[PDB]
Formats: structure tokens, sequence, C-alpha cells
RNA sequence: AAGAACCUUACCUGGUCUUGACAUCCACGGAAGUUUUCAGAGAUGAGAAUGUGCCUUCGGGAACCGUGAGACAGGUGCUGC
RNA sequence: CCGGCCGGGAACUCAAAGGAGACUGCCAGUGAUAAACUGGAGGAAGGUGGGGAUGACGUCAAGUCAUCAUGGCCCUUACGACCAGGGCUACACACGUGCUACAAUGGCGCAUACAAAGAGAAGCGACCUCGCGAGAGCAAGCGGACCUCAUAAAGUGCGUCGUAGUCCGGAUUGGAGUCUGCAACUCGACUCCAUGAAGUCGGAAUCGCUAGUAAUCGUGGAUCAGAAUGCCACGGUGAAUAC
């Protein structure tokens, strides 16, 4: 049982890193549970924009860090070694988990 | 923002992982409940012969470009002029303009 | 106080970020710091060879910077040999090992780095601030660019008085956010003090 | 406001016995964000109220409401710059309202053991016209009479 | 059998099953009358089913999460409008003319930078 | 209805009227009728006279009114008389815990005349 | 106030001057930058210079003072009146 | 100032150092580093041991640190008119 | 052992990606054959649906040379640098902004219900034991829709106080502590016991607010070793009025 826990900041970039997995993993051998969208953490700074005084001037910025489950039940060692030589892209962050 | 306190930070960073790895253990005689009277009262004046900086409660988590003491945030360990030039700069990944 | 960043906004909207990474809340000011440090440190050195911006991305625990330059040709030198030093800097800087891609740019008239660059270039060399802008106005206007602004503000020709004093031509709008705009500022270190110059740049709308 | 002539929200009609009144009368008198403990002190006050008149609760509330309620009140106006006092005629969904507020407002005072045995005071003096809230009513008559001569 | 039905209101989540049967309401395996205990919701979610007088011919399975005791009220409130637009089209014609069919969204207001809660600005004075 | 310093009250509940003692107040009153055994609802007045000495008796057990003056301002002499920080922050008539002199302190410092 | 199981607070400096000067058993005073520590007993009779910013005042140790701290009995800021 | 017990800290009293706490250069050496003591409020001042590693022109070269001169370094010092 | 607890289900809440929708699109009336307004239908939403981001040319020679950078002056055994202690926390007074109150729409005691958002690795720290409590001990889980912070409070039901400076208020002060930290005197937060001040709605004046708003109730986060009544966010209940 090995699942491919994911995380980025960019959704369309995760878009396609689970797409790559679920193909790849589904191509020779899985039957994975697919695509799990796990909740978008929202994280927000407000800081001040001046250098100085006028604490009303503010701005709140935020990073998204979106989850992506994919859940390999029946594996195979092909698919997960098929998977494994995969580079997909920077910006994702994969932790397979036996 | 005045180069002798970003020497005398690194100062207290150096002197502080290597005498925090003496001072957690020296430090547990003192309050685990049962050591000694003895060991107990020898622990806080041996913690007390220790150099001050040292002690990770002198720090003060200073930006890593200005140096500035106040404004800080640990996420990206600057200070807040830094971290706004640097995400309109688009330095910093995935960091938004918030509006909800 | 006026005016946000344009690419500060089309960030999230329409451009893309210079980084391209992830990390927890250990990794992310090691990271940040060490794309700093390379940054400033590949800035002077291609500060002399026309470069406009790198791209950092880190995958699998190595660096991977992509130079965006303007004369590529300087940038390697005979044989590639000068990116190989910049290697053995940058996978030193940065800790992991080093991947240096030099990107080229295909009209350097319509990058604004390069048009700050430009004219802090020709403001260094004394000369008439009024022929610097309006040359590189009249230049990115007639290879082909559906606008531009360029701003100048500082002490502007020896003057105790300091003034802005800025040139449009075509359309910058600013508030669409669905426009292509590029905008960078530099500064002008002359012996009066310190002139700074702002440039938009439209493209056309995404 | 300045420009609009915005239409008014519609009141939940009342859960024990349906009045847009009685639900009006319960909005004006919950004070920090507290319906529940008005609705009660106005339960247990139109509850101990139907007994001393007989007269059940609800035309007691509306014969009780009758006794205070004006006609004619008193607004501030400029024609040449001397800034006085003009009578003028008021809106029946107006005087309802003015009708409650100066209710409550009264039984704010003539302090007793609760709120809910003020407001059994109240609407009892009220209906029988020698509460405060008709005497604020006598008084807003008695000066708009007082300056009738301006039309 | 079965006809759904489901209520937001105010940050609550309501989803109702009706079905023919006895006037009994069960919510969150507890009766009406031990759940809800004011004026609202005994009231408000027998409104739909006071204007067309179908009380005791259907019984109800509501389970709710989110908000408080006013917004699950208007949530199973609106969900019973759902579920009974399940059972006739021309029902929702005789009901729409009551309320009961908007969603009734006004969320709170978020609050701004440099307010104090949303509208409130902090005293302003001139000298 | 006599506790040996003060008059107590009786138509108060027996903790309320315990809690006339200075020395004693919630915590107290509600240890000692826990002790004595008294419902702490019933009045003083249903009280008798057996039960009052044995409440009287872990009323005195407890330093109250007397002594406890008398400790409260032999300590508060002792510092004034010692030289220390507190010491001086009593004689002055300011506060002594590192409160806020600069603006309130208007307990400690008096009613404002100036 | 400190924990009960961390024991009284002083500087092993002035441990080690106040045990100087009982082994030699003199009376003469001795100045101290340790206003953070707390007055022990076998301190009493000697007075301790205690360093209040500018000057030491010299404060005489007695059998009343040996709960504080040294620094307590050494005023910082001198105020008088404003008028 | 999104947070003054020490730190922060720019302020005051006292004790100290000067190519300097932070950089680059030059000459001479010593592995760096670790433990521990005494004096002192501490900075510092004095030692007593331990280890001696990498490539090798291997009298050397990289980190490290000490000493000496001069360019210099440093200034939260003034002018946001 | 009735606990989504376990098989299992892929309906529903939800989670997140992708679309549809709202555009004066339709109808009537009035207007210059107009733009538009007024009303109505359907529609979850009605006319920029709500909110945010978005700040034109310029003004104040507004603020910052103490975040940074910088031209010019000034200092160089000193205005540079290191250290300990102090101070930034003082106190006849004046103002600005907040918190808590003056109570019965309330205080206390008992029982019970309903949230959202967020943080966590030299960190969050269950269960159990000890302590009146702050906390201590031992200690699993968790880089987290899993585990913890963490029992939401107003509300509600019963009793009690019966309008007193009072069972209101909780300042001040004494004693006893806990915890972080080399170190809590100057000068931390909290706990428990005792104490129980002013204050009974506030002068001339003056502020905020047009609907999920004002008001009221709690929660969370950043900074942070420790130290919010501030700031930033989040939900519960929830008005009145606009001629």
């Amino acid at each position: 049982r090995i699942r491919i826990r994911l995380k980025a900041f960019d959704h369309r970039l995760i878009d396609q890193a689970t797409a790559e997995i679920v193909e790849t993993a589904k191509r020779t051998g899985a039957q994975v549970r697919g695509p799990i969208p796990l909740p978008t953490r929202k994280e927000r700074f407000t800081v001040l924009i001046s250098p100085h005084v006028n604490k009303d001037a503010r701005d709140q910025y935020e990073i998204r860090t979106h989850l992506r489950l994919v859940d390999i039940v029946e594996p195979t060692e092909k698919t997960v070694d098929a998977l494994m030589r995969l580079d997909l892209a920077a910006g994702v962050d994969v932790q397979i988990s036996l | 923002a005045k180069q002798s306190m970003k020497a005398r930070e690194v100062k207290r960073v150096a002197l502080a992982d290597k005498y925090f790895a003496k001072r957690a253990e020296l430090k547990a005689i003192i309050s685990d409940v049962n050591a000694s009277d003895e060991d107990r009262w020898n622990a806080v004046l041996k913690l007390q012969t220790l150099p001050r900086d040292s002690s990770p409660s002198r720090q003060r988590n200073r930006c890593r470009q200005t140096g500035r003491p106040h404004g800080f945030l640990r996420k990206f360990g600057l200070s807040r002029i830094k971290v706004r030039e640097a995400a309109m700069r688009g330095e910093i990944p995935g960091l938004k303009k918030a509006s909800w | 106080g006026q005016k946000v960043h344009p690419n500060g906004i089309r960030l999230g909207i329409v451009k893309p970020w210079n980084s391209t990474w992830f990390a927890n809340t250990k990794e992310f000011a090691d990271n940040l710091d060490s794309d700093f440090k390379v940054r400033q440190y590949l800035t002077k050195e291609l500060a002399k060879a026309s470069v406009s911006r790198i791209v950092i991305e880190r995958p699998a625990k190595s660096i991977r910077v992509t130079i965006h330059t303007a004369r590529p040709g300087i940038v390697i030198g005979k044989k590639g040999e000068d990116v190989e030093k910049l290697r053995k800097v940058v996978a030193d800087i940065a800790g992991v090992p080093a991947q240096i891609n030099i990107a080229e740019v295909r009209k350097p008239e319509l990058d604004a780095k390069l048009v700050a660059d430009s004219i802090t270039s020709q403001l260094e060399r004394r000369v008439m601030f009024r022929r610097a802008m309006k040359r590189a106005v009249q230049n990115a206007m007639r290879l082909g660019a559906k606008g531009i602004k360029v701003e100048v503000s500082g002490r502007l020709g020896g003057a105790e008085i300091a003034r802005t004093e800025w040139y449009r031509e075509g359309r910058v709008p600013l508030h669409t956010l669905r426009a292509d705009i590029d905008y960078n500022t530099s500064e002008a270190h002359t012996t009066y003090g310190v002139i700074g110059v702002k440039v938009w740049i439209f493209k056309g709308e995404i | 406001p300045r420009r609009r002539v915005i239409g008014q929200r519609k009141i939940l009609p009342d859960p024990k016995f349906g009045s847009e009144l009685l639900a009006k009368f319960v909005n004006i008198l919950m004070v920090d964000g507290k319906k529940s403990t008005a609705e009660s002190i106005v339960y247990s006050a139109l509850e101990t109220l139907a007994q001393r008149s007989g007269k059940s609760e609800l035309e007691a509330f509306e014969v009780a409401l009758e006794n205070v309620r004006p006609t004619v009140e008193v607004k501030s106006r400029r024609v040449g710059g001397s800034t006085y006092q003009v009578p003028v005629e008021v809106r029946p969904v107006r005087r309802n309202a003015l009708a409650m507020r100066w209710i409550v407002e009264a039984a704010r005072k003539r302090g007793d053991k609760s709120m809910a045995l003020r407001l059994a005071n109240e609407l009892s003096d009220a209906a029988e016209n020698k509460g405060t809230a008709v005497k604020k009513r006598e008084d807003v008559h008695r000066m708009a009479e007082a300056n009738k001569a301006f039309a | 059998n079965q006809y759904y039905g489901t209520g937001r209101r105010k940050s609550s989540a309501a989803r109702v099953f009706i079905k023919p049967g006895n006037g009994k309401i069960v919510i969150n395996q507890r009766s009406l009358e031990q759940y809800f205990g004011r004026e609202t919701a005994r009231m408000v979610v027998r409104q739909p089913l006071e204007l067309v007088d179908m009380v005791e011919k259907l019984d109800l399975y509501i389970t709710v999460k989110g908000g408080g005791i006013s917004g699950q009220a208007g949530a199973i409130r609106h969900g019973i409008t759902r579920a009974l637009m399940e059972y006739d089209e021309s029902l929702r014609s005789e009901l729409r003319k009551a309320g009961f069919v908007t969603r009734d969204a006004r969320q709170v207001e978020r609050k701004k930078v440099g307010l104090r809660k949303a509208r409130r600005r902090p005293q302003f004075s001139k000298r | 209805a006599r506790i040996a310093g003060i008059n107590i009250p009786d138509h108060k509940h027996a903790v309320i009227a315990l809690t006339s003692i200075y020395g004693v107040g919630k915590t107290r009153s509600k240890a000692i009728l826990a002790a004595a055994g008294i419902a702490e609802d019933v009045k003083i007045s249903e009280l008798s006279e057996g039960q009052i000495d044995t409440l009287r008796d872990e009323v005195a057990k407890f330093v109250v009114e007397g002594d406890l003056r008398r400790e409260i301002s032999m300590s508060i002499k002792r510092l004034m008389d010692l030289g220390c920080y507190r010491g001086l922050r009593h004689r002055r008539g300011l506060p002594v815990r590192g409160q806020r002199t600069k603006t309130n302190a208007r307990t400690r410092k008096g009613p404002r005349k100036p | 106030p400190r924990s009960l199981k961390k024991g009284p607070f002083i500087d092993l400096h002035l441990l080690k001057k106040v045990e100087k000067a009982v082994e030699s058993g003199d009376k003469k005073p001795l100045r101290t930058w340790s206003r953070r520590s707390t007055i022990f007993p076998n301190m009493i009779g000697l007075t301790i210079a205690v360093h209040n910013g500018r000057q030491h005042v010299p404060v005489f140790v007695t059998d009343e003072m040996v709960g504080h701290k040294l620094g307590e009995f050494a005023p910082t800021r001198t105020y008088r009146g404003h008028a």
C-alpha cells in the first residue's frame, strides 16, 4: 500500500503532477484510487507597507498549498519503480508512503 | 543597520549551538524532579559559568538582508519591507496578493 | 503612496514567478536566502553582460538557474567556459550542486530591465536625460510595442530641487489585469546623487 | 439617505401568537443582541397583563398602545433662518413604532423587581392614561398644539 | 420513498430527507423539542409545512452541521423547501410567494484592515 | 450571631453572612461551613446556638480580624522600616507591584486635586 | 519569584567573594555588580556596596534582609519632587 | 514596535581596544579545533594539557586563527529643504 | 460493547479542480424612432447581487537619510568597538485611543446544546497519576481533513440573591506559589487565600454605524524562550431608523 502525498503552490502545476502519476501508475498493473483533492491550506501574512508610520497602510498576502493524495492499492514493482524514475517538475513536492 | 550588530548576532549563534549541546545536558540536573540537592546547586553554578551569549534567549532573529530587529517574520526569515519587495518582484514562490 | 507594483499583482493573474519550488516551514528561509545570494551574485557579473532576470528552480536537491540575457555570447564567452565558472560558484553558494542554463532575449528593446539598464547607463555617462528617454521610447515603439512609459526621478540635470519627468507613447493600461505589462526600476548613481528609472512596457492583452 | 427610496425589511411574524407589532416590540426592547431574553420578558409581561385587564394579551397590547399614540409631532425646519419648531403629521407605521419606543423608554424607569414587572406596570398605566408613556404623548401633543400656527 | 433537500444558511448545512408518514420529526437522533428550545425552529421548520397543510402526512430525517441555533434553523427550513419541491413543481409556485425559496445568503462580512469589526472605525478625533 | 470580633447579619445566608468577618471570603466561608456541616442555603436566623459555637471555634482556627490586621500592618511597617524598594513605594504612596505611574495609579496616589 | 525546586540564586563570583570574606573574617566592604543575587544568611553583618547605575551604595545585611535580592536595597532612579 | 528583565539598545555610569567586532590586500609562523584552571562584574589577562587532518611544488597550497604597517574599515552622526 | 464502530456504499455534508448562471437577457409602461428609468415574470441570486484587491494627473518643498540605498559635510587612541549594571517602565500634571464596570435584559452554583478559521518539530503535546489551582510527573500520536492546542462563550433549564454600594464592581495591598529564562529587585505572566478603592449611566462638547451592519459573546494567529485590554483574522446571537 503506497500512498503518494504531493504538495505544490500552483494548482495548474499540481494537476499535471498527479496526472502523470495516475497515468504512469494506471498504465501497467495498479488499481489506484485516483487523485484525492485534500484541502488547500491558505496561509495569510499581513505586512506593513510603509517604512515608518501609517499603520493603516497594509498588504495581505497568502501562500496557498494544494494537497493531492494518490492511493495505490494492488501495487506492482514495475509500477512503483517507473513511478520513481519520473522527475516531473520543480514546484511539486512528493512523499511516497510505503 | 550597524554591521557590529550583525557581527554580534553571528557571534551569539556560534556560541549558541555548541554550548546549547552542553546546556541541555547540564540544565537537566536542576529540574528533573529528583536528581539531588548537591548536584542541583552544582548545576546552577556551572550553568552560570557559561558565557551569556550561548543562551538562545539572547538572539533577536534579525532580518537576513538588512539586519533589522523589528518587523521580523519567521517563515521567510526577512523583515516586512524586504518581504514586500521580494513578493512584488516575484522572488518569493506562491505568494500572491490575497483578497477574499 | 500610490500605484501598486504591476508584476506584483499579475504574479497571480498573468506573469509567472521568478522562483519555482516548494519548501516546508524549515527549508523556506534557507532556500529564499540562497536564492537572494545567487541573484545578487549573478547580478553584477552579468550587469556588465546585459542580463534581465534569472529564474531559480529547485529540482531534487539541486539548483537550476535560467539566465535571461540579451547578449548570450558574452555570458557564455569562449566555448561556454565562463558559464562553468558560474557553476563553480553557484554550486558553492547554494549548497546543493548547480545547473545553469542561458535563455536568450529576442528583442532587447522590449524587456524592461534592459531598458532601465540602458537609461541608467546613459545617465551615468552624463547625457541629457530627455535624449535617453526619447531614444528608448522611440526605439520600443518603432520596434513594435503596444505601449511604453518611461519615468525618471531625481535631480535629473544636476539640480538642487529634484523633479520627476515621464514619457508615454501608446497605451499602458495598469488597471487591466488581463494585460501583459512588464515593469522594472533601476538606479543611476551620478555625482549629484541617485536618479531612478521606472519603465512600463505593455505588449498586449492575455 | 440622499437619493434612494429604499424598501423596508420584513420582520418575522411572532412565534406564540402572530403579530408584526409584537415582533417589533421585542426588537425595540432587546439590547446587546439578545432576542430570546427580550422575547421572554415580553411574554412574561403579556401573560401577567391579560389577567389584570380580562381582555386578552394581544388586544390589551393594542388598546394599551392606543392611548400612547401621536397624531402630530414637532420637527425643526428653516424658512428664513430662525430655525423654529413646526408641527407635522406622523405616519401610521411611524406612530406605532414611536408608541412602542415611548413605552419601553418609560418602562426603563419606574424601577421594579424585574423588567417584566416594569412592563406589566407601564402597559396598564398607559392603558388607564396615567403612565409616563401617555405623559410623553401629552407633552408632544401640547407642544405641537402650542406651535399650531405653522402649517 | 425518500425525497431529499439541502439547505445552507449562514455557514449552516442541513440535509433533510422527507418521506410519507407520521408527524414525528427526527434531528441528529433527537426530536425537535430537545434539539431546539426557543422560538426559532419550533416555528421556522414548521413554516414550509404550515404554508401547505401537510404536517401530519410526512415525516422528516434531518442531519445538520455548522452555525448556531437560528442559522441551523434557517438551513433546515431552506432544506425542507427543496425536499417539498421534490414532491410537486406546483408547490414551489405556491411557496415562492412567501419566501422560503431564496437561499438567504448574507454571510458575515470579513474584518477590514484598519477598521475594528468591518464597519466600525476607531474614534476619529480632530485634535 | 456574635463572632468574637464583630456582629454578623441575620437575614443573609450563612456563607454571605460569614463573609462579613475580616479574614474570610467566599472560599474560607465555604470551607468553614463544610467543616461545621451547615448547609449553605439556610439563613443565620434559623441556626441555633450550639451550632453557632461549632461555627465559632472553626472561625477561631484561622487568623481573622484582629491579629490579621496586626499581621498586615506589621508586615507593611517591616517593609517601610527595612529600606527596600517596596518599603519606599509603601512610603511615598505609589504603586508597589510595578504598575504604571505616569498616567494611572489614581487609587494609590489618591483622588486627583491638582 | 523563582521556583522552589530551583533553589536560591546567587552568582558564583559573589559566593566566592563572600566565602573569601568569611575565611578572612574582616568587615571591609566589597563592591558588587550583582543586583540579581538573593541575600544569603552567611552575609549578615558585612556591608556590601551595590551598584545602582552610577555609584555603589553600601547596604548593611541585617537579619530581616535575608530573603530579598541585593538590588532591592539599592535605588536606581532618583526622584525628589516636581517643585 | 508583528511584543524594552539581560539581548533588543541606538541612551547613562564605570572598565577596556585600536587597521579594529564586520571586509580585501601584504610579511612571519601555528593544523584548525576540544577540555580545564586561576584572576576579574565581565570584556579581557594568564596559562596547563589534548589532537596534528586533506592534495601534495610536498621549504608548499585550501580552509582556520595569532602578530605588525598602510590603504582602509566603521558611524542608528547631521541635512527627507 | 450501538461508537460510522466494522464490513461495505459513492447517495448526501464536504474537499478541491472544470463548467453553467446574471447579461436590463425577457415582459409592460414612460421617454426625443434613443440612452435610460419604473414595475413585473421566471430565477439561489436583479440590475455595477455582497465584499475585497485595484489609488488617474497632481497637492501637501506631507513622512522616512533609524529598514535599505545615496550626494555632500563631520569623527578616526573616537560620534568607531567590547563588556557589566542601569534606563527606555520615573510622576505634582494634561490629552489621545482601548479594556472593565456602575448591575436584576443581571451576579453565582448545577446540568446540557450549537461554530468557523488557524497553528504545530530544539514544536503541539492526548490518556493516566499528583496538586485547591497555576502547573508537575510519566508519556502515545503528529510535519497533520488522521494527532494535539481545544471543554466555544453568549444561550438554555432549575435554584438563589430581592435594589443594597449590595452575593454589583474587582482596583489596590499582604502572604503562599508555579513556569519560562544564566537571571523575575528595578521590571514578567498566571494561580490560590485574604483585602474590597473609585464608580449608582457621566459637564460644555464629541464619535462610529444603512443589514448579517451597529451592538454583544467567545475563538485563533503573527511577533514570541516568557510577556496582549493592542493589531490581524474567524464564527454565535443579532437590531432600530432613513420623512
